């Protein structure tokens, strides 16, 4: 579910927050992005990568 | 089927700096447009690099260096190969090299990667021999001399199959290919990155951070490493497969790591293109 | 607890154990050699005694 607020268990990883598409492009060893204060800002869909 | 090689020019080891080089991703998280700093084992900046060297100068005299040195393993190794013909073909680590201990081999047969973590009876001078046939114009490879026996193998990996041209390539170093290799609670972390580059002389200058490769789970205590090279044999070089062999050009650089914090900028693209050594 | 299958009426001496290191082991490091341990000053050369 995207553009809403939802709760979400990505691979583990529970929070809270909107998910919306990215332009980041992670490097294939990458699953997480973390931003200046080390949350979790940026995620991988372990199905639809 | 160990072979002692021969006819090798006695030379003084050669040194040079790495500027900026040896830097690696940290973890495998995404950072981009942030200037993050970390504390981890780092090849210092400027740092004092051994340098080797495998040519075959024509003369009288010449040069005729073949450098395969057990070298120390203090807490992790820098390994830059500037080559062209693939003549640095693995490393293996260890602390006493030979069946007393177990050791770790990780080589390119020119058809597969082997990894075995296992107790090798290592060769004085292991290599391996890649033939030129004059009526085909191929090279083909026809020698592993790298171990003489393995007994009591615990870790086994085989790539998948394939080719590899070993064409003794002449001009140019046309691939630069960096190594950081760390033992850490267990776990051999394998760090890679290639780069096109173009030079015949000395390291490159620039920056290029490492991105993590492998994480093997061997388990063994290392202390000392051997690069595995692969010589030249043809129609010329006539011998008794100890003075018979050329080295085609190739050169290889190894620095240490040591516990450094590094401030690494990550661009917008989530790359780290710059670093400071604190 | 593994008694009804790795204990023998004899005796199941097929599990060994290292006693004798020179050094403590590394975290997740495994040793497997059988070299001979000298524990006194005078040095073993592979005999046992
Ligand atoms: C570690 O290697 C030992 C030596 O293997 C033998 O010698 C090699 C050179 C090669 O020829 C190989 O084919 C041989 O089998 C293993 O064998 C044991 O070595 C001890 C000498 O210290 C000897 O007394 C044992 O009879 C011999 N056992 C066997 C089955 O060959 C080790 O095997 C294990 O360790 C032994 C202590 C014993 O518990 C044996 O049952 C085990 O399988 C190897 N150790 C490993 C693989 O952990
Ligand atoms: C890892 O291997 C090194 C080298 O084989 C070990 O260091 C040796 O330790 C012995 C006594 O423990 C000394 O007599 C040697 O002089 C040491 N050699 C070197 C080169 O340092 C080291 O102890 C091993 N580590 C573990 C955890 O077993
Ligand atoms: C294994 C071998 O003998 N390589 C020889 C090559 C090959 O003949 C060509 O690369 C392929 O034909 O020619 C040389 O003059 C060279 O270029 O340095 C000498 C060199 O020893
Ligand atoms: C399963 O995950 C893979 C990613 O590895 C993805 O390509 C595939 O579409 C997924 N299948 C389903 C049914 O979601
Ligand atoms: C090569 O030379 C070394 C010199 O110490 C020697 O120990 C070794 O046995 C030699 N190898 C062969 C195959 O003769
Ligand atoms: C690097 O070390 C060698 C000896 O270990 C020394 O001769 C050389 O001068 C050093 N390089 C620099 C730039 O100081
Ligand atoms: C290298 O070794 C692998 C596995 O040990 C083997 O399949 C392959 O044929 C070898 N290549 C050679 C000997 O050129
Ligand atoms: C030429 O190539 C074939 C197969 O590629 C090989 O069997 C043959 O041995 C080569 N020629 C020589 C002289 O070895
Ligand atoms: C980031 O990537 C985009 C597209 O891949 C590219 O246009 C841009 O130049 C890159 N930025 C940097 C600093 O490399």
């Amino acid at each position: 579910v995207k553009n809403k607020c939802v709760n979400f268990n990505f691979n583990g990883l529970t929070g809270t927050g909107v998910l919306t598409e990215s332009n980041k492009k992670f490097l294939p060893f990458q699953q997480f992005g973390r931003d200046i204060a080390d949350t979790t800002d940026a995620v991988r869909d372990p199905q639809t990568l | 089927q160990c072979v002692n090689l021969t006819t090798r020019t006695q030379l003084p080891p050669a040194y040079t700096n790495s500027f900026t080089r040896g830097v690696y991703y940290p973890d495998k998280v995404f950072r981009s447009s942030v200037l993050h700093s970390t504390q981890d084992l780092f090849l210092p900046f400027f740092s004092n690099v051994t340098w080797f060297h495998a040519i075959h100068v024509s003369g009288t005299n010449g040069t005729k260096r073949f450098d395969n040195p057990v070298l120390p393993f203090n807490d992790g190794v820098y390994f830059a190969s500037t080559e062209k013909s693939n003549i640095i073909r693995g490393w293996i680590f260890g602390t006493t090299l030979d069946s007393k201990t177990q050791s770790l081999l990780i080589v390119n047969n020119a058809t597969n990667v082997v990894i075995k973590v296992c107790e090798f009876q290592f060769c004085n001078d292991p290599f391996l021999g890649v033939y030129y046939h004059k009526n085909n114009k191929s090279w083909m490879e026809s020698e592993f001399r790298v171990y003489s026996s393995a007994n009591n193998c615990t870790f086994e990996y085989v790539s998948q199959p394939f080719l590899m041209d070993l064409e003794g390539k002449q001009g140019n170093f046309k691939n630069l290919r960096e190594f950081v290799f760390k033992n850490i609670d267990g776990y051999f972390k394998i760090y890679s990155k290639h780069t096109p580059i173009n030079l015949v002389r000395d390291l490159p200058q620039g920056f290029s951070a490492l991105e993590p490769l492998v994480d093997l789970p061997i388990g063994i205590n290392i202390t000392r490493f051997q690069t595995l090279l692969a010589l030249h044999r043809s129609y010329l070089t006539p011998g008794d497969s100890s003075s018979g062999w050329t080295a085609g050009a190739a050169a290889y650089y190894v620095g240490y790591l040591q516990p450094r914090t590094f401030l690494l900028k990550y661009n917008e693209n989530g790359t780290i293109t710059d670093a400071v050594d604190c | 607890n593994s008694n009804n299958l790795d204990s023998k009426v004899g005796g199941n001496y097929n599990y060994l154990y290292r006693l004798f290191r020179k050094s403590n082991l590394k975290p997740f490091e495994r040793d497997i050699s059988t070299e001979i341990y000298q524990a006194g000053s005078t040095p073993c050369n592979g005999v046992e005694g």
